[PDB]
């Protein structure tokens, strides 16, 4: 669950970054 | 420290990749009692198990991973060793990005990509180790191949941090 | 007499759990740093502060700083 | 209150050194039931054990500190009383720095180093106590020599704090 959450966190960070970019 | 940062990044990328590749290749993960055919002391890697004392000393055999759906998935994942291999793949791509970053100085994100690859490699590595340990125990000791994997993890994470620092410094210097 | 043994306080958990705790600690600290920084909207969670946040979270000693983003909060919550 | 601060520092340094030296010398660390050579009430210290009653009363024998790496190292460290002695040494050097301060007011770091010596002395003292107690474990009571060591620790730490205050206030006053 820990490593899953770290993966998920990175994914959400990418999504939010792309959203704030455009 | 810019030149030194890039030197650390490149050396570290190569070191992490080399250590992880050797670890995945070599066969000194585990020291335990078994048979490569009474059972003698042996050493196992991810694939081969080999006796290191007796008549059949130096003999090797493919591990029978498959001699409970969760147990089946663990056995599958540990048989393919998808996670150590994925760690090697991502270290390779990170190293390639670090090499490329030297060319395309216009596009910063290249080095950031390197960073992310290395960090991700570290995570896959840790999953690997857990899966490996979880599957095995389901006496003994760990060989130098195991510790190569562990040191690969540490170096990968350090190089990821340094890479992201490089990108941060680029986007900070640009604002100034 | 079974002499306790200097590092016998580690005995409740296997050696592999302790080693994996250390690795997880590093991975958490690095991911918290990464998801807190490369977001160029903001850029206090540098690497050293990330390590301190994670250490204090594990020892249940709390923190000077908490993550404010969604990504930092996911990382923090699973840790 | 610099005069009073220096008075406290000097008196305290002397007190800590005296208490610690007496403690390391005297032989009332532990009241147990051993033998000076039937078991009777004794009173051991760091080096000698003595009988507290009966015919051989007043007779003391060198402690056979000796009769597993960890057990060996603990027995070694406890046999030589490394840590109580090191704490005595450091208290001596701290006292020297405190004395030397007045005769050389030019340099500041003298009293700072006094403070640091005292702090380090306290830490060695703690290690000593732990090693002693731990090595004993491998009915009873603690005598006044033990408590002399303990009070030495407390006073040493107080004097360290006061010394560092003196240095801090000197640099604060002179700088601004
Ligand atoms: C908030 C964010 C955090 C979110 C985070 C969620 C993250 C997902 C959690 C991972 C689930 C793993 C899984 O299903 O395990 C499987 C094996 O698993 C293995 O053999 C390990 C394989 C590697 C998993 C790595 C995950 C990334 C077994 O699981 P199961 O099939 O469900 O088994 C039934 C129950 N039982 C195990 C008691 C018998
Ligand atoms: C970030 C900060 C990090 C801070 C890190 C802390 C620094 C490390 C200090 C701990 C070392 C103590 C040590 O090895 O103890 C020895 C005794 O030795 C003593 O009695 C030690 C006294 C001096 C302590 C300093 C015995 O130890 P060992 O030989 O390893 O045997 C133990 C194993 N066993 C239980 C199987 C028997
Ligand atoms: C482990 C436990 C304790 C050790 C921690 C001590 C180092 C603290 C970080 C140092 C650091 O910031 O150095 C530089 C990079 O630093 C790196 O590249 C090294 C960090 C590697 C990641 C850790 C993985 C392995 C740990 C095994 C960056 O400097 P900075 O951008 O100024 O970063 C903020 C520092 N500040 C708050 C002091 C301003
Ligand atoms: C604003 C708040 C932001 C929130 C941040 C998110 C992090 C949540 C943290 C921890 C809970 C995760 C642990 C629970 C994992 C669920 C999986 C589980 O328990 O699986 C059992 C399985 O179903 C067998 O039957
Ligand atoms: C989040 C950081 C927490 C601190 C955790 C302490 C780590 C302990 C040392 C890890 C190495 C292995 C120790 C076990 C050895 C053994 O008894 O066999």
């Amino acid at each position: 669950i820990l490593i899953g959450g770290l993966g998920l966190a990175m994914l959400v960070a990418l999504i939010e970054f792309c959203y704030k970019s455009r | 420290d810019r030149g030194i940062q890039m030197l650390i990044t490149t050396v570290g990328a190569f070191a992490a990749f080399s250590l992880m590749t050797i670890a995945v290749g070599t066969d000194y993960w585990l020291y335990s009692r078994g048979v490569c055919r009474e059972e003698v002391m042996t050493h196992s890697g991810l694939w081969r198990t080999c006796c290191l004392e007796g008549a059949f000393r130096g003999v090797c055999k493919k591990i029978d991973h498959f001699p409970d759906t969760a147990e089946y998935l663990l056995r599958a994942v540990r048989a393919s060793s998808v996670f150590p291999i994925l760690s090697v793949t991502l270290l390779f791509f990170g190293g390639l990005c670090v090499a490329a970053s030297e060319f395309h100085r216009s596009r910063h994100s290249v080095i950031l990509s390197a960073g992310i690859f290395f960090v991700s490699a570290g995570l896959s590595n840790i999953i690997g180790i857990i899966v490996y340990i979880s599957a095995n125990a389901g006496s003994y000791s760990y060989g130098w191949s195991f510790y190569f994997g562990a040191f690969s993890f540490i170096i990968a994470e350090i190089v990821g941090v340094v890479a992201v620092h490089i990108y941060i410094e680029k986007h900070q210097q640009l604002r100034a | 007499k079974s002499k306790p043994g200097v590092f016998s306080f580690l005995d409740p958990l296997a050696y592999e759990i302790w080693m994996c705790i250390v690795f997880a600690y590093i991975g958490v600290s690095v991911v918290l740093f990464l998801v807190s920084r490369f977001s160029p909207y903001e850029w206090e969670f540098g690497i050293f502060n990330s390590l301190w946040f994670s250490l204090g979270a594990f020892m249940q000693q709390g923190c000077d700083i908490s993550p404010r983003s969604l990504s930092g909060r996911i990382v923090g919550g699973v840790w």
